[PDB]
């Protein structure tokens, strides 16, 4: 009386935690696309002089 | 007098003509867009005296001259006076003979077609320029200002064209041409 419902619970937890597991696999093996970037700036710090080109 | 066959640039406004060579940061000389003519009877013999004076000559001798502008609200109507101004500008003072140099002229995008057509004809037929290019003031202003994008509101002497450009593209449906310019401000 104690073994059958145990086995059924094992199967159900297996299927659910296993879909959870296969998707969490994709989450963990690649966590790079969920990252970000520094996005630096040059900002042209030279407001003391101008440029050589004809347009400037 | 130049040591390179660079292009020439001549900005012929309804006010003054700014001219020099391509690649510089300034016109080499500025001439008024004027041909002057005496409005008096000569009294003395052997005085020289021209039938017409050109550019800075017209202003220098202006005490007895009526001074006319060949260009009205940005458009050339008196091509003969334009040719006189250009010959003086290019050969006497800027020292660049167009025959040896390609030439760029300037105009509003809605300047009537005769302007760009007549200017092109004169530089090729009376000056024998090897090449020509009539440029638009809105393009020229954004290049001078270091922009690709912006509104060019040219509050010049002739006509104001008010032309928007974005990422180098014209946005012609948004052009507001206004018949108000520096010459009218002077008249007021």
């Amino acid at each position: 009386m104690q073994a059958l419902l145990g086995a059924r619970a094992k199967e159900s937890l297996d299927l659910r935690a296993h879909l959870k597991q296969v998707k969490k696999e994709d989450t963990e093996k690649e966590n790079r696309e969920v990252g970000d970037w520094r996005k630096n700036i040059d900002a042209l710090s030279g407001m003391e002089g101008r440029k050589k080109k004809f347009e400037s | 007098d130049e040591d390179e066959t660079t292009a020439l640039v001549c900005d012929n406004g309804s006010g003054l003509v700014k001219a020099g060579f391509a690649g510089d940061d300034a016109p080499r000389a500025v001439f008024p867009s004027i041909v002057g003519r005496p409005r008096h009877q000569g009294v003395m013999v052997g005085m020289g005296q021209k039938d017409s004076y050109v550019g800075d000559e017209a202003q220098s001798k202006r005490g007895i001259l009526t001074l006319k502008y060949p260009i009205e609200h940005g458009i050339i109507t008196n091509w003969d006076d334009m040719e006189k101004i250009w010959h003086h500008t290019f050969y006497n003072e800027l020292r660049v003979a167009p025959e040896e140099h390609p030439t760029l002229l300037t105009e509003a995008p809605l300047n009537p077609k005769a302007n760009r057509e007549k200017m092109t004809q004169i530089m090729f037929e009376t000056f024998n320029v090897p090449a020509m290019y009539v440029a638009i003031q809105a393009v020229l202003s954004l290049y001078a200002s270091g922009r690709t994008t912006g509104i060019v509101l040219d509050s010049g002497d002739g006509v104001t064209h008010n032309v928007p450009i974005y990422e180098g593209y014209a946005l012609p449906h948004a052009i507001m041409r206004l018949d108000l310019a520096g010459r009218d401000l002077t008249d007021y």
